[PDB]
């Protein structure tokens, strides 16, 4: 129901 | 553009929280929603003025005088 | 056009309105900047000179002070750059131009200002920040909101057209819109919401809270009415209060379907001597209604006591409302699971209605009616379906509203909203449509590159069937904006079209005007009509009223008028009046009766020739009804008590007062008939209400209280004639322009428009046979 | 069955002061039509660097805020870096007839 | 964050606002529903660029 | 000062449409049976069911009006003293509706009441304000 | 006596007491007034040397209107319309300055704690700004880039909300009283169920429930609220009750003096 | 400011409506009111 | 349709009855065919009424299509609003527009005309035919900046001499 | 012209206009020092003393009603009647 | 030029009384006073006052517009009971309530 | 303006003692009628309101964009988890009494933008200013402090008033009078008055 401007952090920590 | 003293509804003095706010975010890896009730701002109220602040004043530092 | 018919002048002001429940009906907050500004040339005499000495101290800058002081010799002097002479002898002549100060009267305008009602005239009252502030009431005939509008303000500058202000153009004059025959103004928004919450039957005050709220109404008398309950806990209940602000003397009695003098659903209205008996008060009592309280308190007791009632009725409901509070949020937009289920299935329906009809159409099977091709004839059934459909899904979701859900509460006073929006947001949206068609295919056979062609379902040519609440899909957004935009540009157009329309109307007829004699002739003095409006009366002064012989079964007709005293088929039972014992059988008087009652008959026979379908409400001078009753008060009418009327009285008082309702008086022939004619219709009426069998059986009036229902209905009908002087032509211009703004043959302003332009071909030439 | 293309988002239907409303579904469309024109009228700060320009009439809030519901087109609108208006605190009520 | 677009004519900031007409080089056709003796009209407003 | 009519009601039935403090009463007479009796009352304050008794009065006054009422003040001998429920009303209609049958109406305040009898016993109840007195 | 009191928490700058045995409009009252007519310092006019920030001077001035200043010793000031002065002393007034100068090349904020006071303050305590942070920098007053200088002088003076919303000391301050909804003055909105919709409140549970099944106690007022009061800093809280209190006292008082001047 | 750079211009059959084939192309939501309604797109 | 007349017992009862509506219009040849009841045959077009069933009958048409087009949307315009206008529109007998053709070709004086719609060449044909305009129409009287024989203006205010006793 | 007194044909009673009117320069008189004819009981408005005036009849003017074609009837403001 | 001095508006204007009295001459025995430079803080507190004593028949006050701070009181007490003194004893009953709460709760802020 | 199509002027400003209160203390910052709402329909505003009462108690930022699967119902349920009143009621006590008002009030914050027109850009008076050259009426602009237009249209409502003096007054002396001559034989302003 947010946005998730945090979504920097698994992207950045999967790859 | 910079950091509210006291939040408008309420009075609270919130201008002495950026700081340690931008700190707790960027250091310690908190979410706002916990940031923000670690310094005390329980009333949304409150955490309106900082959660949603926008810190322009940088922006304008850049600008050699 | 723009330099001699108008232009811009002096002595005004311009600026932002806002609204202040704490004004009376006339009065205008004006800045206190503003008015230091604008100015008033005020000549000195002995009643006023030292008072005006006293400003010529204060001069320009503190505020009720004064500006220049002209000498009779027509001499000016600036009172800054003054000081230097210091002090000034006022002589008597001499004029002051002080500031503007409270009660003076100012014309107060909101453009663009097509009816007379946008120029009315106020009194200043003084007030600090930059708006001007009105009472809320008044803002309808403005027709203005708080959203940035700017009226303006003109002074007048002289000693008479101040009295031309006060006595022609003030507000509680008005009142009554001589549009259409009712009030123009009316109790309209939170008031009208709170005082349908105060009034409901389960609202009861408490001791401490009744007295505020009396103590608010400025004119209470300063007695406290007993409480409608007492022990345990005396309590007040809300009608008891709202009614301390009614003047005393007013009755008032309507019967909406299923009324009973038990009121169980505590519908209708009964005011009795200024106090609410049963009824929730709304929209129709207490709005701008057509025979509501606020019509009837300006005619029983004129424009400046029902000026006060506005500001009474505020202050309490303002009040108690502000103490209850109101408020509106997504939840009332919300229907429960169960009713959601029944709209989607009710929607679901629709659909197989429309497919059904769709493979009708598909196999040929179909029959277009004669006079539409097999395409408009599908058309049509859909849209009626589609249209059926929201409808009927709208009643699923109001009738699942409980009387908390707010939005229903703002329905319900009338206040603002309708069904249609209660419909769009909580149940379904229903069909976009552009021209009176469902979307075209824009694409070639899709309406969006989202379908595939020939696709007629709802969805596809335009139904949008989700609700407010839940959203639109893509599609429906943009076939929703679609049809909304076309909502746009007519608006735009209409407005165009109206101006220029409004305009030629009174360039038309800008100059007709009652004369002296109630012809209504041009400037040139031709004739236009004899009469004004072919009765002579004044259009603010009519009211619907019914005439009670037009319609009925005969039988009826006989049984309500038919009194014989000789025979006994329709006898009048003496216990009516005190003379009936010996009255049986006359036959002096039993000539008269049949005389009426012959009268009558003629009547009914005429009226359905002039209303050849029988219909019987028609707007008419003097209310006959409010005159009965009041009489009945006043006198208090001890039913089950014989009447000292005698039949002769009666009958002769009737005829005789005919001879008194003059519209013409001249004295030769041909006036002496049209008095006849201005007055047949209203004959007939006074004589329905006024038959003997009425007036004993019914109103048992007694001798005295029948003169003064005489006496007054001669007086009031004698107030209704229009008066000489009367600018009828631009008020009829105005009066047509006006719903010209509020707006398969062609309607509306393009058939407007092809009527006055009288068009050698208009678009729709039918023709009607029978 | 036949689809030979897919929308990237049905939200790209709209221009740019349109994608500043919250919830554009669930409004009546000409409302949609005014905020979009008022919105340019709104007050906020218009450029970083006001403070060397020399333009005619300028305005610039003293505290702008993001606003708390936000779409995501405003990413690309920078309208979280320039907003123009702030998170006021509403109440709907009939409070005093003001 | 200023994007560009726009020109300095005399120290004013100008846009060129896009103007809209009709494609070149394309038939079309159209009822004439006046009584005029011409009941269609097929144009092409051609031009070479 | 003195009592207009006096009978002792059983309720038949008890409405509350709609609303949540008032509730419209179904009353006949014990004793004539022809005596009905509707009423709106505040049951938050007075609460009845369906089947209680109740003995219901009139008497203009509450001695043992045009006049600003006072809140009441210390041991007073007024009247009611011996009820628990009483409304000050306004008649408003005297409805002549069969043979010696009548039925007159009060308001009180927006509460009506509705009563109906024979001729006889309501004889003396006429177009003022009357207070009502209920107990049990 | 009369109202009795009992608290409940007492932070640094917070006491939730419940104020019982009065009547509402005495609560409210006390209320209202600690929130609008509780006097208290604040700088007040702002004389700028030189100012070269990105920041407009009206701002930074607004900014040190709300920087809230030590003043529990207040009384012993006077409301600059009741000094002679020319315009502002020590009997009246306290001043500030400040000094800012762009030197490192990273960016350096200005606090309130270098505010520092230039006037005597006679041996009364007030004028500090109240610094409540735990790293001892007060409120961000602005920033500056090396190069960038701001010099200003602050008078500081005795005020009270009802004036300014700067010359107020408490901050929010919760109200409540009957939690049960005993006393019906409130109707609760609700789609099927009343009691599920509404969350109970946390001071639900000091008064029993209302006990299903029973009269409505139509002769019950309130009594009991349940308040809290949040200091801005100030003064400490005890004293925005008490001083609110006071300044409840000397306006009935008020009233009753100009009575004998009949 | 940005909504400026991206806005057309119609010198003046229906062309104030909303055809289908604006869909995506030009903004449904925005256009001035009056004399320009829908003479004035937005991309 | 349905349609409202008296019963037997002399009340109004609705009643039903067919009615060919038509598209396009013929007055006086319909008029005659046989089986119609040539009286209560109505048209929109009211200008052809004019022609056929002459002025008064062309007024109340007139009448009747106004009233059409206000009521049609639920407004409402007391009777005398709508019967004046009909009439200016009726009173040289034949339909006058409310257009720069229709009044403003009356002759009711230049400065009233020429303010309307087509300012100088109305000046001109004045001029060359030596219009003499009288100055009371209203439109005169604001030109030369004087008090309009209009509401107030419609009398004049004596000084009495005998009431002068006391 | 001048229709004669007894022959006077036009309505006994005064419209809103000449009520209007007449208080208006009523009013402008006694703003003009004119004499007053009636005892000013403390009123010192100019239109509140004209409408006291009018009140007892003792306002001297008269109302010259003008016919559509030219001629015109006299009333005198002692002899029209109020409302 | 539209909104006054501010000083004043707490310090009661200069030269004008903080209070004005006038008789209601609508109702026997009664009064209506007009604090300057009040509102509803003292207003409220101060007639609900009046209603706990049993010689008043009418406490009500109002405040008659937002713009000014000013609020007219009135009061009706019973026959032979002046209102200037049903006033006196409202006004004397707050001061006792306010004292006992300022030392009801400086005691209870003691045992923190 | 909310970002819905609502704009809205100040109406009158009361300090923050006066304003309604809930039991946590918050004062609104605004207080807009419901009669705005049923009528324009605007059910994203409401939404709005609810959505970001959430985002700021739980520190996010609210998805707003059109065409999601975020609904009220998700929106709602989360509401109640922060312990408030589903759909954003909320009990409110009147500033002045300290009573609790009646009625429960939705509350929560919006995003309100402060549109271009001040009013003290367009006050404007004026008595006697300056007058233009070729016609000597007053002239147009609050700027160069004009004058107001009395139209045309204000013209025919005077007239419908039948206020003849005001409409004259309003013509000539509140605008440009003039006094000329005129041959009494030509009736053309051409007379050569030496009238000193
Ligand atoms: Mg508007
Ligand atoms: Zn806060
Ligand atoms: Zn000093
Ligand atoms: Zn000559």
């Amino acid at each position: 129901f947010i946005k998730r401007d945090r979504m920097r952090r698994n992207f950045l920590r999967m790859r | 553009m910079i950091v509210p003293v006291r939040c408008f509804s309420c009075g609270k003095v919130v201008g002495d929280k950026w700081e340690s706010y931008l700190n707790l975010l960027q250091e310690d890896e908190l979410d706002e929603g916990t940031a923000l009730s670690r310094l005390g701002l329980k009333r949304y109220c409150c955490r309106r003025m900082i959660l949603t602040h926008v810190d322009l004043i940088e922006k304008f530092l850049r600008y050699n005088p | 056009r723009g330099n001699l018919m108008g232009k811009r002048v002096d002595f005004s002001a311009r600026t932002v309105i806002s609204g202040d429940p704490n004004l009376e009906l006339d009065q205008v907050g004006v800045p206190k900047s503003i008015a230091k500004t604008l100015t008033y040339p005020e000549v000195v005499t002995p009643y006023n000179i030292d008072r005006l000495t006293q400003l010529v101290r204060n001069g320009p800058n503190e505020h009720p002070g004064a500006k220049y002081v002209i000498r009779d010799s027509g001499d000016r002097i600036d009172l800054r750059y003054s000081k230097r002479a210091g002090d000034i002898q006022l002589q008597y002549g001499w004029k002051v131009e002080r500031h503007i100060m409270d009660n003076d009267p100012v014309l107060f305008n909101r453009q663009p200002s097509l009816h007379k009602m946008s120029m009315m005239a106020h009194r200043v009252k003084v007030i600090p920040y930059s708006t001007f502030r009105l009472n809320l009431s008044v803002t309808s005939p403005y027709n203005a909101d708080f959203d940035g509008d700017e009226m303006n303000l003109h002074v007048p500058q002289s000693e008479e057209t101040r009295a031309e202000l006060s006595q022609l153009c003030a507000v509680p004059l008005q009142i009554v819109s001589p549009q259409s025959n009712k009030p123009c103004m009316g109790i309209v928004q939170d008031t009208l919401c709170g005082i349908r919450k105060l009034t409901l039957r389960d609202t009861f005050i408490e001791l401490d809270q009744v007295l505020n709220m009396l103590y608010w109404v400025p004119d209470w008398d300063g007695v406290i009415p007993t409480p409608a309950i007492i022990k345990p806990k005396p309590l007040w209940s809300g009608k008891q209060i709202l009614s301390v602000a009614i003047p005393n003397g007013i009755h008032l009695q309507r019967f909406d379907e299923g009324t009973t003098l038990l009121s169980p659903k505590d519908n209708g209205m009964l005011i009795i001597d200024g106090q609410i008996i049963f009824g929730v008060v709304e929209k129709k009592t207490v709005g701008s209604s057509n025979g509501g309280l606020i019509h009837v308190v300006t005619r029983e007791k004129g424009p400046q006591v029902c000026a006060k009632l506005f500001g009474n009725i505020q202050k309490v409901v303002n009040f108690w409302l502000l103490h209850n509070g109101f408020s509106t949020g997504i939840g009332d937009t919300i229907a429960d699971g169960p009713t959601m289920r029944e709209i989607t299935e009710t929607i679901a329906e629709a659909k197989k209605k429309v497919l059904d009809v769709t493979k009708e159409a598909q196999a040929n099977l179909l029959t277009a009616k004669h006079g539409m091709t097999l395409r408009e004839s599908f058309e049509d059934n859909v849209v009626r379906f589609l249209n059926e459909a929201r409808d009927k899904a709208g009643r699923l979701a109001e009738v699942n509203l409980k009387d908390l859900n707010n939005v229903k509460q703002m329905v319900m006073a009338g206040s603002k909203g309708s069904f249609i929006n209660i419909a769009q947001m909580s149940a379904c949206v229903g069909q976009q449509s552009v021209e009176g068609k469902r979307i075209a295919f824009g694409f070639v056979d899709r309406t969006l590159p989202h379908f595939s062609k020939d696709d007629y379902s709802p969805e596809s040519k335009g139904f949008v069937e989700n609700s407010y609440l839940r959203g639109l899909t893509p599609q429906e957004f943009f076939f929703h904006a679609m049809g909304g935009r076309e909502g746009l540009i007519d608006t735009a157009v209409k407005t165009a079209e109206t101006g220029y329309i409004q305009r030629r109307l009174v360039k038309a007829l800008e100059d007709i005007m009652v004369h002296y004699d109630n012809t209504t002739r041009n400037s040139l003095g031709n004739v236009i009509q004899f009469i004004y409006g072919e009765d002579g009366m004044d259009a603010a002064h009519i009211e619907k009223q019914s005439l009670d012989t037009i319609g009925g079964s005969d039988a009826a007709f006989e049984k309500r008028y038919r009194v014989d005293l000789l025979n006994t088929d329709h006898t009048l039972d003496p216990s009516l009046l005190e003379s009936g014992s010996e009255i049986l059988g006359d036959l002096k008087l039993q000539v008269l009766l049949d005389e009426e009652y012959k009268q009558l008959v003629k009547d009914r026979k005429f009226l359905r020739e002039v209303f050849v379908d029988g219909e019987a409400n028609w707007p008419l001078p003097v209310n006959i009804r409010r005159i009965i009753q009041n009489a009945q008060q006043t006198f208090h009418i001890d039913h089950t008590k014989p009447s000292d009327l005698t039949i002769k009285d009666i009958v002769l008082g009737v005829k005789d007062l005919q001879e008194n309702l003059l519209v013409l008086r001249g004295k030769n022939e041909i006036i002496q008939n049209a008095q006849r004619d201005a007055v047949t219709l209203f004959c007939c009426l006074l004589r329905s209400r006024l038959a003997t069998r009425r007036v004993l059986q019914e109103y048992r009036l007694t001798k005295q209280a029948f003169d003064w229902v005489l006496s007054n209905i001669e007086a009031q009908f004698l107030r209704s004639v229009v008066h000489p002087g009367e600018m009828v032509g631009v008020l009829a211009a105005q009066s047509i322009g006006e719903p010209a703004t509020q707006m398969k043959v062609t309607s509306g302003v393009p058939r407007l428009k092809e009527i006055l332009n009288v068009a050698k071909n208009m678009k729709t030439p039918s023709l009607t046979v029978y | 069955t036949t689809f030979t293309h897919c929308e990237i988002h049905p939200s790209m239907i709209l221009g740019v002061a349109a994608s500043i409303i919250p919830f554009p579904d669930h409004n009546q469309s000409p409302r949609n039509t005014y905020q979009s024109a008022m919105g340019k009228q709104a007050m906020g700060v218009f450029l970083t660097n006001y403070n060397v320009r020399m333009d005619t009439m300028a305005n610039i809030l003293y505290y702008p805020q993001k606003p708390l519901g936000t779409t995501r087109a405003m990413e690309y609108l920078k309208f979280r870096e320039l907003p123009a208006g702030q998170n006021a605190i509403v109440a709907i009520a009939c409070y005093s007839g003001y | 964050f200023d994007m560009g677009g726009y020109f300095i004519i005399n120290g004013s900031e100008k846009v060129l606002i896009a103007q809209e007409r009709s494609a070149g080089n394309i038939v079309q056709v159209f009822k004439k529903a006046a009584p005029s003796p011409i009941s269609h009209v097929a144009e092409i407003r051609s031009a070479l660029e | 000062s003195n009592t207009l009519f006096d009978d002792i009601f059983q309720v038949s039935e008890v409405d509350p449409g709609r609303y949540n403090k008032v509730c419209r009463i179904e009353a006949a007479s014990t004793t004539q049976d022809q005596c009905k009796l509707t009423l709106d009352i505040n049951v938050e304050l007075f609460p009845v069911a369906a089947q209680d008794s109740l003995t219901v009065t009139i008497a203009s006054s509450l001695n043992l009006a045009t006049r600003s009422w006072r809140p009441p003040q210390a041991g007073d001998r007024s009247l009611a003293d011996d009820y628990d429920y009483v409304m000050y009303g306004t008649a408003y209609k005297f409805e002549e509706v069969s043979k010696d049958l009548i039925a007159v109406y009060y308001s009180f305040g927006g509460l009506l009441m509705r009563l109906e009898g024979n001729y006889r016993n309501l004889n003396n109840l006429k177009q003022e304000n009357a207070y009502l007195l209920i107990r049990r | 006596e009369g109202p009795q009191v009992k608290i409940r928490e007492a932070s640094k700058d917070n006491v939730d007491f419940i104020l019982s045995n009065v009547d509402l409009a005495m609560a409210n009252s006390l209320r209202r007034v600690m929130i609008a007519e509780i006097p208290t310092l604040a700088i007040d006019s702002v004389e700028v040397e030189t100012n070269t920030t990105v920041l407009a001077d009206e701002f930074i001035a607004h900014r040190l209107g709300l920087i809230p200043l030590q003043s529990m010793d207040i009384e012993q000031l006077e409301y600059s319309r009741d000094c002679f002065c020319e315009d502002h002393c020590d009997k009246c007034s306290v001043v500030l300055t400040l000094q800012a100068f762009g030197e490192s090349e990273s960016t350096t904020n200005v606090y309130s704690k270098d505010l520092v006071i230039v006037s005597n303050l006679m041996g009364r305590n007030i004028g500090h700004p109240i610094i409540q942070d735990k790293e001892g920098n007060g409120v961000l007053i602005c920033k500056l880039r090396k190069g960038q200088e701001l010099k200003l002088t602050c008078v500081a003076k005795k005020g009270i909300a009802k004036e300014h919303a700067k010359w107020g000391p408490a901050a929010a301050i919760e109200f409540e009283y009957d939690p049960w909804n005993k006393l019906k003055h409130t109707d609760y909105w609700y789609e099927q169920d009343s009691a599920k919709e509404w969350p109970q409140s946390k001071n639900c549970e000091y008064e029993d429930p209302p006990n299903e099944g029973d009269p409505f106690d139509y002769k019950a007022q309130a009594d009991t609220f349940y308040m809290n009061v949040e200091s801005v800093g100030s003064i400490p809280v005890d004293q925005v009750v008490v001083r609110g209190i006071d300044t409840l006292q000397k306006k009935v008082a008020s009233i009753l003096l100009a009575l004998t001047q009949m | 400011t940005l909504s400026h750079l991206r806005r057309t211009n119609t010198p003046i059959a229906k062309p104030r409506q909303l055809h289908n084939t604006h869909w995506g192309l030009v903004c449904p939501a925005e256009t001035p009111e009056g004399q320009a309604c829908g003479l004035v797109k937005n991309l | 349709y349905d349609r409202k007349v008296p019963s037997p017992t002399g009340e109004y009862v609705k009643e039903p009855e067919w009615v060919l509506e038509t598209d396009g219009v013929n007055l006086s040849e319909v008029m005659t065919v046989p089986g119609i009841d040539p009286t209560r045959i109505y048209t929109n077009s009211f200008i052809d009424i004019m022609e056929v069933l002459g002025i008064e009958a062309g007024r109340a048409a007139l009448y009747k299509e106004v009233y059409n087009v206000i009521a049609s949307d639920g407004s409402y315009v007391n009777y005398r609003h709508m019967a004046l206008l009909v009439d200016v529109m009726t009173t040289q007998g034949g339909l006058t527009s409310v257009t720069r053709h229709g009044f403003n070709r009356s002759n009711t004086g230049a400065l009233m005309r020429c303010s309307f719609e087509e300012t100088v060449e109305i000046l001109f044909e004045a001029g060359a035919s030596a219009e003499l305009d009288d100055c009371r129409g209203v439109s005169e009287n604001v030109i030369l900046g004087q008090m309009a024989p209009i509401g107030t203006g419609a009398f004049d205010v004596m000084i009495d001499e005998e009431s002068l006793v006391k | 012209k001048a229709i004669p007194k007894d022959q006077r044909a036009t309505t006994p009673y005064m419209t809103k206009y000449e009520r209007a009117r007449i208080l208006g320069t009523r009013a402008l008189q006694i703003s003009m020092n004119a004499p007053v004819f009636v005892d000013l009981e403390g009123e010192t408005d100019p239109l509140r003393i004209a409408m006291k005036e009018l009140a007892e009849k003792k306002i001297p003017l008269v109302i010259r009603r003008y016919l559509p074609d030219g001629s015109f009837e006299d009333w005198s403001v002692e002899e029209l009647i109020v409302d | 030029m539209n909104a006054p001095d501010r000083f004043e508006l707490f310090l009661l204007g200069e030269g004008e009384s903080k209070l004005k009295i006038d008789p209601d001459t609508k109702a026997p025995n009664a009064v209506v006073i007009t604090f300057e430079k009040e509102d509803h803080t003292l207003g409220n507190l101060i007639r609900a006052e009046l209603l706990n004593d049993r010689k008043v028949l009418f406490a009500a006050y109002k405040v008659e517009h937002p713009f000014f701070a000013r609020f007219k009181l009135r009061i009706q007490t019973t026959e032979g009971y002046d209102p200037k003194d049903a006033l006196k004893n409202a006004c004397n009953s707050i001061i006792n309530k306010l004292g006992a709460l300022k030392t009801n709760f400086e005691t209870e802020w003691n045992l923190q | 303006a909310s970002r819905h199509g609502q704009k809205g002027t100040i109406g009158i400003t009361y300090r923050r003692e006066d304003m309604p209160f809930t039991a946590e203390g918050i004062v609104p910052d605004l207080i807009i009628n419901p009669h705005a709402i049923p009528s324009r329909m605007t059910v994203a505003h409401l939404i709005e309101c609810l959505l970001s009462k959430v985002a700021a108690l739980s520190g996010n930022e609210g998805d707003a964009s059109p065409f999601t699967d975020i609904t009220v119902e998700g929106i709602s349920k989360l509401l109640r988890e922060h312990g408030y009143q589903s759909r954003g009621f909320e009990v409110m006590y009147n500033g002045h009494t300290g009573k609790k008002l009646m009625a429960q009030i939705f509350f929560g914050p919006t995003y309100y933008q402060r549109l271009r027109h001040m009013v003290d850009d367009k006050i404007h008076a004026r008595a006697r200013g300056p007058m233009q050259v070729l016609t000597r009426q007053p002239v147009e602009g609050r700027s160069r402090d004009g004058g107001l237009r009395f139209g045309e249209m204000e013209r025919d409502c005077m007239i419908a008033h039948g206020a003849a003096s005001f409409l004259k007054e309003r013509l000539m002396e509140a605008s440009d009078a003039f006094r000329v001559h005129i041959c009494g034989i030509c009736g053309l302003m051409t007379v050569i008055a030496k009238l000193n």
